[PDB]
């Protein structure tokens, strides 16, 4: 299968600066990743599809990027309501998911 | 040109057909309706196909090159211009001194003997000046027309054949492979005039003669197709090769 | 009659049907679901930097003007029905000259299900561009692409997608490998957006990974070069006084090397 | 546009549970239906796939046999069967619609299963 | 009677639905197939295909095209094929095909009073045939022609050879230049794709290559060239230029003949039988040249009438032994 | 619906259309703008003294008969309606062999802007004759 | 030189009188599209020494038609006639040829 | 605009300026001729009385230069002027002769 | 009728000049002394071979 190895487990910074994430694929997935958010006591919501395609309702601060193997999600001036857990998935094959990147103050 | 490696010849003709149609009968002072190719698509035409043609096409510039004339008694004349690559089964034994009879067989495709019967006119086949013909190494000797009934799966069909008698001219291969090889084996026979103590000279002459006899065997085979049997040119090449090999030994 | 029921179903489907407009012209985007069954990966021409490929080109799209209620759920129809309905204008971006086979009857397929879902298979023989970097020739590997997309409809009008999983939407048949020089390692797909003079278009990509074999070249060039060098290596073992013999060694090895 | 699932379940281990989610605003014959497992304080784990127009199902190799996915046409509903429930099967389950570019567009509210 | 045939044909073609097959909602229509092989033109190894000309013929039953007053079979014109339903038969291994169009399009329809439509076509096809050239030129090729329906599955059409093994005729009259059709077989089966299951007929030929051309233009020149290298063993050892020139030009002729042979074949990554023979011959000639070099080194550098005494016996024996092994394996 | 409105608009546009007459037939000449996107140049051959050129050949002109004032959107019609509308008879003089690509359909584009502008496009592979001065071969330009 | 043929690329112009196309209107000459050339009578000129000619269809078919108000017609088309130049090779390679191009009506 | 006999027609002319790369022709034509010309002056070092070696060295590279000149030209068309590569091969043949 | 006249620029360089240089190369063997038998027979056979391939 395809193994998603997004890192790190959690990051703890303040409100109003740039934070980036990373998702690394074991085998080739070509621009078919997806990024979701996971609030506590909440179902996941889609943010990015393809490699860097912004979904409807997503703010402009959420910028994604991608390649053949390396993928990332850059946040510009993260706010207090964005404090949740982020997931990286793929669908070039049968879909798999990563562990999860959290955010803290 | 009569192509020998691919076994066909090209022919350009004015194929004309004449039949009777009682529906195309008119009573007026006009005797002949001389029409262009626009009226071909509206009336009936026999499905005459050439049974040994690998590829053929009519001519369509500047207008479809077809003629249609209707007389007042129902007689219809239909002439069109065709260029046909017809298959001739040239036997290459005797080559380059071969003689062949190239056929041109045509018949109706769908209509059997009970529905369309073809027939020949006494002076039907008309050749041209016989000098604009691109026959280079050959020469049209004459022509003969025959008719027969073939039996196929669908039914019996009337098949009309035109045989084109062609006889070859070797003037080309004389300068291709004959003279050239004969002069090489004449150069093989001058080694005897060289003194016996000149060993590298005579063996250099020998190895050059045998390698170029192999080379001329290879080159003259390029003109021939990939047939299994031996020709008279190949027999001549083999006799020259065993002559020069006998001279070396 | 028994066959008049399907005849009036088709005549009711085509009544008032405008084939010049795509489904939902002013309401939505026409999602086209595409997959490819490669029946033979043809020979790669190194001179033209091209390759040939025979494929079953399958496209599927939902049309709501082709809904019907009848005794048969799927209308497996012939090719004459295909020209009377809207079909997407898919073309190959890097194709050079491709033939849609029509022997004996046009090699097309059309299946209208009762909910309006269509399916449109074709036989093609695509000669596509494969740009090659021959720095490591003959021990080179190439990724020959096959890019296809719509010609006239932009990203806001017609989008393309794979009907199965992208790892399983290009299937290469087992017997279908006409490669004699190369060998096919695997496929690789990816969608994407291409910006043109007219607008932005969705281009789907299929990369075929190839890998050449030295078989022909370790018998035609490399081994006759090694034998030519070795045959000049034996000229050191001859006598010093043999001037014409070592001279003809030298000149014949130089001639064989330059003609190779 | 809305995917409404069932309620929370609590049965003994070794039993079987019926779990379901109803799709509204569209039809499931067009897009694939994806089932996913979310263990608490863990990552998401994909259960399986169903294509309701074809009826074909594809499952994860570690979930083969213990889980299967069924569907129906009139009710426009996707179902799960879970068999031989254990302690590690305690999680929350979502049904996810296939979206644009294979993206898991919509998600259900979640059903939490628990054994004792 | 012309008016009767006219009104009968106008009755048949009125209300005829081109889009629906015979028994569209009913059982699969049975299509019998006859093929008359006219010629096989170019069995090409460089393009891996053969060109085939045939009188392809199909026969099925359409119950809409049935008439009862007229007692003879109607052979209509070839332009009513655009009005009547015909099967969607294609060839899978086809590369480039056409139907001949002189003086009209070469196709045929002959309706029958029960409803049978006799559809005959004259098709020149260039079918792909991948060739295993491991044993070339003493090889054996199996070139096929896969006949299949495209849009209609097994529950919509079915294919059978009409007349069993008497369906395909004219094969024995074909005389390809370099090959020889030994056997032909007719196979009916069903292939399964992702869209459904489709009927398939397959006509295949067992071509056998003729050895006579190659045995006088590759094998016999190589044999005589390796014969020529044994002339060097009898020459006196002091004549360096003679034996060196003979050995060198023998090697160069061997490399010339193999490099000027292997470009008429495709760029295959393996070794053939003729390549194996022309490699063994090159090894023998190179060993002859190295034998002379050993004689010259053992005289001038460091019994010199004994090494070429042995090689006058040893080299004709091992090459005679090599021909026995080669013509036992590849035969 | 909107589809029936587009249907009756296009059917009104092509009703009474004369393909035999250019726009402003008795008046000023029509201005046909051109822009080309070259895909590749494949075989610049000195044996046949020509080169093969693949391009996306766009043309644009204003037709007042094809103006609609109902739909606020550019209509990208099917590629088969271009045989029912007037197009300029543009040819290439040094052409030798050429074809518009026809897989999977005839690769052509027509788009009707509401003012009347028609964006007609073709995908053309042409073999144009190019006479070469090989006096400085192979250092020539 | 191998196939004893040449290839000319011409603007083959023709003109004839047709009294059925007389008209009276705002303009004297009528420069039209090509699709009326199939609608009206055109002469069936063919090349007697031809071997294969192409009508150069790209993009619209390269012919024109002009109908003068008195009935005079002008109908030119762009062709690429490959014709037969019979050759006498006795003075090769310093020979001179007169390659012919014959044309006339067919029917 | 171009003026024909039937009137004046508009014309857009698109043109390129193709420059030929040199290194392939260095690798194929120029450098084998240079090396086969360097081979011709090896014969000056061999002693004068060795007739067979020096006339082998001369004649084989004479025939090589004329075979290279005839070999690189039938692929090219039958143009009646002399090229730059043709001038280089004629100069090398003059030096070898 | 289109009157064409062939230009001898390809055939002078391609055929006439190699024949003239080959037959001049045959004249070189006349200035060598009589004992150089391998030299003069190499001259003779190589010029005849060049003339045959020409
Ligand atoms: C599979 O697909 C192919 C491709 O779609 C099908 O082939 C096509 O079949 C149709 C229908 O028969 C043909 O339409 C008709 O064409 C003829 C002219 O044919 C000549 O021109 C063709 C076009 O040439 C193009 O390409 C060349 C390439 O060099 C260029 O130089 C040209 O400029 C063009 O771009 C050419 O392809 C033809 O050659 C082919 O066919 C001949 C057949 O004899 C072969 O030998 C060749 O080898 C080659 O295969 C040929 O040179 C037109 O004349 C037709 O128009 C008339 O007839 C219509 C039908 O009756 C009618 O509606 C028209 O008004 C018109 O009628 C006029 O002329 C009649 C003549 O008698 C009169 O009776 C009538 O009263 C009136 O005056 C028509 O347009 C396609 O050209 C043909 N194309 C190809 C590529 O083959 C094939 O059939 C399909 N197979 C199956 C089984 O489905
Ligand atoms: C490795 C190969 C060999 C290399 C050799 C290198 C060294 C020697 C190199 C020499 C360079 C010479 C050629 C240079 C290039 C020009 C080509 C050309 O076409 O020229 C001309 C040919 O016009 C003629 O009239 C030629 C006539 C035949 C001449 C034959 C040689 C001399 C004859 C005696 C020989 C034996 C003497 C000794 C006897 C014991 C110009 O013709 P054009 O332009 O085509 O058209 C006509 C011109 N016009 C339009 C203005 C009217
Ligand atoms: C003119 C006639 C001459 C005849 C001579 C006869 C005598 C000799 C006898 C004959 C034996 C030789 C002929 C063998 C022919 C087949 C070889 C072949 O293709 O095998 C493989 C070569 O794979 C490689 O990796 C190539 C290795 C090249 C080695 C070169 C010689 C050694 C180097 C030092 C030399 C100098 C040493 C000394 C220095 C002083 C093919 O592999 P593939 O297909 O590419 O890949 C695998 C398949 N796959 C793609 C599915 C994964
Ligand atoms: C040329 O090659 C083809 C393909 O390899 C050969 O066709 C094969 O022929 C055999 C018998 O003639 C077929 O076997 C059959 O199998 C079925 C299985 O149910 C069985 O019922 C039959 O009784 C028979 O045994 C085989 O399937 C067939 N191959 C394919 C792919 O269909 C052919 O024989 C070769 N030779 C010639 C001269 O054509
Ligand atoms: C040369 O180019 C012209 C135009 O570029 C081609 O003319 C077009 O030909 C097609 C096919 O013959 C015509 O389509 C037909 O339309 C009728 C409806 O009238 C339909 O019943 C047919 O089934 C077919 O689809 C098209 O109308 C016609 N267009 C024009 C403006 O004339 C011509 O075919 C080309 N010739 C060759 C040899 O490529
Ligand atoms: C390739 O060859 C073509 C044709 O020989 C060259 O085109 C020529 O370009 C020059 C420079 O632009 C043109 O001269 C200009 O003409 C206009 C006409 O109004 C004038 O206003 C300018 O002051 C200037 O004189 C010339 O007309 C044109 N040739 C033709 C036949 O139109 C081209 O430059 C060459 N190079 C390239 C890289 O394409
Ligand atoms: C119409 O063609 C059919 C083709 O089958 C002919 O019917 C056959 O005639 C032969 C010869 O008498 C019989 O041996 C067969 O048994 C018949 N076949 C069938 C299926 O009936 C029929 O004779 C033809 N009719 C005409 C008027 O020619
Ligand atoms: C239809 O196409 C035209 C022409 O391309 C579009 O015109 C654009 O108009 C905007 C606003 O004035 C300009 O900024 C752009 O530069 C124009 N061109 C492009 C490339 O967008 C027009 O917007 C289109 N109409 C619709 C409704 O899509
Ligand atoms: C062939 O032509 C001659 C011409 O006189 C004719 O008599 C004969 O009947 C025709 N065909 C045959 C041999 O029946």
């Amino acid at each position: 299968n395809i193994v998603m190895t997004q890192s790190p487990k959690s990051m703890s910074m303040s409100v109003g600066e740039r934070v980036t994430l990373s998702c690394k694929a074991s085998e080739y997935v070509g621009t078919y990743v997806s990024w979701y958010q996971q609030k506590p006591e909440q179902s996941p919501k889609l943010l990015i599809y393809g490699a860097s395609n912004r979904y409807t309702g997503v703010p402009d601060r959420f910028t994604g990027s991608g390649s053949a193997t390396d993928f990332t999600l850059t946040i510009g001036s993260v706010q207090a309501e964005d404090l949740a857990d982020y997931h990286c998935g793929q669908s070039y094959s049968y879909p798999t998911f990563g562990a999860g990147t959290k955010l803290e103050l | 040109p009569v192509n020998a490696i691919n076994m066909e010849y090209t022919i350009d003709i004015f194929f004309a057909q004449t039949w009777y149609d009682r529906r195309l009968k008119f009573n007026s002072t006009i005797k002949v309706l001389r029409l262009n190719s626009n009226m071909v698509g509206k009336i009936w035409i026999p499905d005459t196909f050439f049974r040994n043609s690998k590829k053929a096409d009519a001519h369509w510039i500047t207008t479809p090159n077809r003629m249609l004339r209707i007389w007042n008694d129902g007689r219809v004349l239909y002439t069109l211009r065709l260029t046909i690559d017809a298959e001739c089964q040239l036997q290459l034994h005797n080559f380059p001194m071969d003689e062949h009879s190239c056929p041109l067989e045509f018949s109706s495709y769908g209509y059997p003997r009970e529905e369309i019967v073809y027939q020949w006119k006494r002076s039907s086949v008309e050749v041209g000046d016989t000098r604009s013909w691109r026959l280079y190494q050959f020469s049209f000797v004459g022509l003969r027309n025959t008719t027969e009934v073939v039996k196929t799966t669908s039914g019996d069909y009337v098949v009309m054949s035109v045989y084109f008698d062609l006889s070859r001219r070797m003037g080309y291969f004389t300068i291709q492979t004959y003279i050239p090889c004969t002069l090489i084996v004449v150069l093989s026979w001058v080694s005897f005039w060289i003194n016996k103590d000149a060993v590298p000279a005579r063996t250099s002459l020998g190895i050059t003669t045998v390698l170029t006899m192999t080379t001329l065997s290879t080159i003259a085979r390029k003109s021939l197709p990939k047939v299994s049997y031996v020709t008279a040119m190949d027999l001549f090449v083999s006799v020259c090769f065993i002559f020069v090999f006998s001279a070396l030994v | 009659d028994n066959t008049t029921v399907f005849t009036r179903i088709l005549d009711r489907l085509l009544d008032g049907y405008d084939n010049r407009l795509r489904p939902g012209l002013g309401e939505r985007v026409t999602e086209v679901k595409t997959d490819i069954f490669v029946t033979s990966f043809g020979p790669v021409s190194d001179h033209d930097m091209e390759y040939t490929i025979d494929v079953f080109f399958r496209q599927s799209w939902k049309d709501e003007r082709l809904k019907f209620k009848g005794p048969m759920t799927v209308l497996r129809l012939n090719n004459l029905m295909a020209s009377k309905i809207w079909t997407p204008d898919t073309f190959f971006h890097n194709g050079k000259k491709s033939v849609a086979h029509n022997m004996t009857m046009p090699n097309k397929l059309l299946r209208i299900t009762e909910d309006g879902t269509l399916l449109y298979t074709m036989r093609l023989t695509v000669r596509a561009e494969c740009p090659m970097h021959l720095e490591d020739f003959p021990m080179d590997a190439h990724a020959c692409p096959l890019k296809f997309g719509s010609y006239a409809y932009t990203r806001a009008e017609v989008v393309y997608e794979w009907t199965r999983e992208p790892a399983r939407s290009v299937v290469v048949a087992e017997d279908g490998s006409r490669l004699n020089q190369y060998d096919l390692l695997g496929q690789t797909v990816d969608s994407g957006i291409v910006q043109s003079s007219t607008g932005e278009y969705v281009v789907m990509t299929t990369h075929f990974h190839l890998k050449r074999k030295i078989g022909y070249f370790v018998i035609q060039t490399y081994l006759p070069c090694i034998m030519t060098v070795i045959l000049s290596q034996v000229s050191f073992w001859l006598n010093r006084e043999s001037v014409p013999a070592r001279t003809v060694f030298g000149v014949t090895t130089v001639l064989t090397m330059t003609t190779l | 546009v809305q995917l409404q699932q069932s309620g929370a379940e609590l049965v003994k281990p070794g039993a079987s549970v019926k779990l379901s989610c109803t799709a509204s605003g569209f039809n499931i014959k067009d897009t694939y239906m994806y089932w996913v497992k979310q263990r608490p304080e863990q990552g998401l784990e994909w259960i399986g796939r169903i294509d309701p127009a074809n009826g074909d199902t594809k499952y994860d190799p570690k979930f083969q046999g213990k889980a299967t996915i069924t569907t129906d046409t009139f009710s426009n509903t996707a179902y799960l069967q879970l068999s031989s429930l254990t302690s590690e099967d305690t999680a929350v389950y979502y049904c996810a619609r296939k979206g644009l570019r294979w993206a898991m567009d919509y998600w259900g509210q979640g059903t939490s299963v628990t054994v004792s | 009677n012309m008016s009767l045939v006219k009104e009968t044909v106008d009755r048949l073609l009125k209300g005829y639905d081109i889009r629906l097959r015979p028994d569209f909602g009913g059982p699969p229509v049975a299509v019998g197939m006859n093929i008359d092989i006219a010629s096989i033109d170019m069995v090409s190894e460089v393009n891996m295909d053969y060109t085939l000309t045939m009188y392809f013929q199909q026969a099925w039953r359409d119950k809409r095209l049935s008439y009862n007053v007229i007692p003879l079979n109607l052979t209509l014109d070839n332009r009513v094929a655009d009005q009547l339903w015909v099967p969607d038969t294609y060839f899978l291994n086809d590369k480039k095909s056409f139907v001949h169009g002189v003086t009209v399009k070469n196709r045929m329809i002959r309706l029958h009073p029960d409803g049978t439509v006799l559809y005959g076509l004259r098709i020149t096809t260039t079918a792909a045939c991948m060739m295993d050239l491991r044993r070339y030129p003493l090889d054996e090729q199996n070139c096929t022609l896969e006949i299949e329906s495209y849009g209609y599955t097994t529950d919509d059409i079915e294919f059978y050879w009409r007349g069993d093994d008497n369906a395909v005729t004219g094969v024995t009259k074909i005389e390809l230049p370099q090959f020889s059709i030994v056997d032909y077989k007719l196979i009916t089966k069903k292939v399964v794709f992702s869209t459904g299951s489709y009927p398939r007929l397959s006509l295949s030929f067992k071509l056998k290559r003729n050895i006579g051309y190659f045995i006088l233009q590759t094998y016999m020149p190589s044999i005589l060239i390796t014969i020529l290298s044994w002339v060097s063993f009898w020459i006196n050892y002091d004549a360096s230029a003679a034996r060196v020139a003979l050995g060198i030009t023998t090697v160069l002729t061997m490399t010339t003949i193999n490099t000027h042979l292997r470009e008429t074949l495709p760029k295959i990554p393996y070794v053939k039988a003729i390549d194996m023979y022309l490699m063994g011959c090159f090894v023998f000639v190179f060993m002859a040249l190295l034998e002379y070099a050993l004689v010259n080194y053992i005289f001038f550098g460091r019994d010199v009438n004994a090494i070429d005494r042995w090689s006058r016996i040893f080299f004709p024996v091992v090459f005679s032994f090599f021909n026995i092994v080669y013509w036992l394996y590849y035969v | 619906s909107n589809m029936s409105l587009v249907k009756e608009t296009v059917d009104r546009l092509l009703k009474g259309y004369d393909i035999r007459l250019r726009p402003d037939f008795g008046g000023p000449p029509v201005a046909v703008g051109m822009n080309i996107d070259i895909a590749s140049i494949d075989m610049v051959s000195e044996v046949n003294m020509d080169y093969t050129l693949t391009m996306y050949f766009q043309q644009a002109w204003r037709d007042k008969r094809l103006s609609y004032n109902v739909i606020p959107l550019n209509l990208t019609l099917d590629n088969r309606v271009a045989d029912q509308l007037w197009v300029p008879d543009t040819y290439f003089l040094n052409d030798k062999k050429s074809f518009v690509h026809g897989v999977t359909v005839k690769n052509r584009m027509i788009r009707l802007h509401p003012d009347g502008t028609v964006l007609y496009g073709l995908r053309i592979t042409t073999t144009a004759a190019c006479m070469m001065d090989l006096r400085r071969y192979p250092l020539d330009e």
